[PDB]
DNA sequence: CGGGGGACAGCGCGTACGTGCGTTTAAGCGGTGCTAGAGCTGTCTACGACCAATTGAGCGGCCTCGGCACCGGGATTCTCCAG
DNA sequence: GCTCTAGCACCGCTTAAACGCACGTACGCGCTGTCCCCCGCGTTTTAACCGCCAAGGGGATTACTCCCTAGTCTCCAGGCACG
């Protein structure tokens, strides 16, 4: 039922496909848990407005508006879910 | 004996509604009072810039021989405008992925 | 002898296919199983929509390609093509957090 | 039948359909261009309530909305959006 | 005849006087808390307009600007601000 | 009345004191161009703002309230002046 | 020989004493009348309070050290002690200009 | 007594303030723009006319001149014009 | 017991004249029947073309900076514009003078 | 199905012939590229004013009408198909 | 596993502001008159907001075919290799 | 439309700012060695993806009924103007 790790679930090649999205030709061996602890941070920054919104509305089911919602409120504003 | 119910939209001789607009403006608590002229200039801004974004999305789309509009051609339509990057430096679009900005060092020789 | 490419011409490869391509780049039932964790951290038992997981992914991509543009920037600011921990430390200090 | 989610449909396939007669829309695009109107629509009304604010104002016509979008689209964006507001508000006094 | 120009001025200096009753003020102090207040009362306002149109309410609630305070102010003064106004609520409905 | 070019004005000692104040050891003498061409460039679109604030108003003065103004939509929020 | 410090220990006693200092860098009236001059550029027969002048020059040394801040961080990035233009366009860049 | 002699004066003058309301006019230059006007007045015309004679059509209707402008207008002025007489006409069809 | 007055051009939204260019296309005698999208059609086009250089007649007189359009300002307007110069290759235009066109042999050195 | 070079199907010994009707007497190599490619702006030019009638035709085959129509609006007026 | 690419420090080498100190001048500091317009007050009218009705375009749903997703083979290009 | 007040305009001293030159020292960085570390590719594993099926939590909707909240009349009292 509970979960301990999953950011290892996102694995290093992905990374390594996320930075080629991003441009990165060579990256280093410790890049890759620090880009996991930075997605990890951003995470938080972004799922405990996404909570505190659902919590707001007294629902249980995160929902995609709200995410853009959340997203907006730290201008990263996300195209593509709302409406 | 009423009047025909002709549109605003074609008063303005556009499409984006000034009923829709003016709703969301009155709606969305902005002000107590609203100008008529206010929901017909931020359709016409908006109907502008769709025009626009739409053409560079047409033409982006036939530069790569395709017939239907794609996310992609939206990203790529965006970052080659410069006044449009610098107006949704901040958004971010779904699907559309980054338009080839490579950068020359790290290209090979 | 089979046939090797040189370092770097693959990797050339990949920023071409990868920067052509629009789709994403994580498997996304691990991203659900992280994002109901991290989640669960905060709230216990919480529901996603997969549309929600969707967004999150394309949301959280699409920060990751920001601050590596950003560290791209970074690491030809300091004469490398290797990026480091120091760069993406620059890049969310420029950045303001 | 559900509730109406209401949505910028029509009007984007219309406008397309004038500038563009051959080309075809997908539903991804849609959502993006839905959520662009959204996000364009809400910048330009915030920014028209901040003057209305700052002025001491309770009305916003078409002035404001000329400030405003002098204020956020640059440049030659802000003088083509100008001109054909202009445009539209005249033709708007003339019915 | 000059018009009344509204200010915090004895309100901040009342619990300036509460917090440290033996230090005094300056007037470029003053308007340094005069915008502030102003500034971090229309960040909950936004933010709380926001909120309210998200979730289709049509009133300003204390549970909602309790939502906004999570957003907004961030972590330990947040629940500070949660124990504060809960307890100000707390001895407003009793009062 | 009308003036050409009073940019040195903001003398290079001016801005040695302030990347003083910003921590700058070393202060190339290539630096101070681009100092006051960004300085140029920051103040044109603040003075655009305003301008635009001051002609909303059917005024002929610039008022710092509506400096604070063109702080607060370009998101430089300025304390200590009527905001 | 007379007295002379070591390049450096004059920039750190700069940099202490206006980091320490809180009166104005820059000169009142070029400031006033490069407002002027970029107001007549704009619109002309416009006119400053001393207040709003005050209000442009704190927002002048607000972002102009606001850069060096950043622009040092990328100095100190790039292992230099000396700064170039480079850092100041790229950390404007990085910032989202 | 004098007789009128027709020309392009008020027309000319109003685009040239809806383009430009800053920029004033002289009279020889504003000969210059009536023949312009006149001459490709007649230019389109004529074409037009020859059109009729060479499809055998007794009319000219919009698809003449449609046909005529990519005959005699380049381009992306002619796609230009195609696209204003189009949103023109769909404006006049709608009223 | 009558409808108002209200001209074409402002059914069409333009500010040239549909129906003087529908009578000078009547009596200017190129057919005996015109379809009714005719002469709004070429006003429109005309409209196009008037705004396109009157654009250029302006920042031209902004860029010598002075107030007036003059057929200077519209000669050096069409000669600096090459779909314009195609338009009116054979076009004389009085005051207007040549635009400046120096050869580069005819440069010293 | 599409065609991608039949622009060389005007060839080097027929441009030879060409010129040689109009009594040139020694040609460089380089003037056959630029003459077939002024030979595709002009009859570029010609079929654009020929497509623009036949669909305007409201059909599908081009006749030598509206060839002899689109010469006639270029200014090279055609003797011999005329009606 | 293998390997080539990258990173980075020592040595050197030319370099460029930092800083000491005299000068200028014009900003800084104190002083005076006027009016532009900033701001406050009275009028009122342009103007916008709300409500019953009514309709008409806009949206929910379904179905179709063909542009596009999926599939397969040779060329061209990139690159690399060997000549 | 009025008015009144601080900005605009003009005036007169005062060395601080600026500035410029000159000595001096540190600054960046290229070559090149040197060390090292991660990409390319091959191979192996394994759960991701697919695709297929059961089940129920709650999202969303409709209704009900009651909690609440702006508005207004009015009254008075503490914050702002003023000293």
């Amino acid at each position: 039922k509970v979960l301990r790790d999953n950011i290892q679930g996102i694995t290093k090649p992905a990374i390594r496909r996320l930075a080629r999205r991003g441009g990165v030709k060579r990256i280093s061996g410790l890049i890759y848990e620090e880009t996991r602890g930075v997605l990890k941070v951003f995470l938080e920054n972004v799922i405990r407005d996404a909570v505190t919104y659902t919590e707001h509305a007294k629902r249980k089911t995160v929902t995609a508006m709200d995410v853009v919602y959340a997203l907006k409120r730290q201008g990263r504003t996300l195209y593509g879910f709302g409406g | 004996a009423r009047a025909k119910a002709k549109t605003r939209s074609s008063r303005a001789g556009l499409q984006f509604p000034v009923g829709r607009v003016h709703r969301l403006l009155r709606k969305g608590n902005y002000s107590e009072r609203v100008g008529a002229g206010a929901p017909v200039y931020l359709a016409a801004v908006l109907e502008y810039l769709t025009a626009e974004i739409l053409e560079l999305a047409g033409n982006a789309a036939r530069d790569n021989k395709k017939t239907r509009i794609i996310p992609r051609h939206l990203q790529l339509a965006i970052r080659n405008d410069e006044e449009l990057n610098k107006l949704l430096g901040r958004v971010t679009i779904a699907q559309g992925g980054v338009l080839p900005n490579i950068q020359a060092v790290l290209l090979p020789k | 002898k089979p046939h090797r490419y040189r370092p770097g011409t693959v990797a050339l490869r990949e920023i071409r296919r990868y920067q052509k391509s629009t789709e994403l780049l994580i498997r996304k039932l691990p991203f659900q199983r992280l994002v109901r964790e991290i989640a669960q951290d905060f709230k216990t038992d919480l529901r996603f929509q997969s549309s929600a997981v969707m967004a999150l992914q394309e949301a959280s991509e699409a920060y990751l390609v920001g601050l590596f543009e950003d560290t791209n920037l970074a690491a030809i600011h300091a004469k490398r093509v290797t990026i480091m921990p120091k760069d993406i430390q620059l890049a969310r200090r420029i950045r303001g957090e | 039948k559900r509730s109406r989610k209401e949505s910028y449909s029509v009007y984007v396939y219309k406008v397309l359909k004038q500038v563009h007669p051959d080309t075809g829309i997908s539903s991804k695009a849609m959502g993006i261009m839905n959520s662009f109107v959204n996000d364009i629509f809400e910048r330009i009304a915030g920014e028209a309530s901040r003057l209305a604010h700052y002025n001491k104002r309770s009305t916003i016509t078409s002035r404001e909305i000329q400030t405003a979008v002098r204020l956020l689209l640059p440049g030659e964006l802000a003088k083509h959006a100008v001109s054909e507001g202009t445009k539209a508000v005249t033709k708007y006094t003339s019915a």
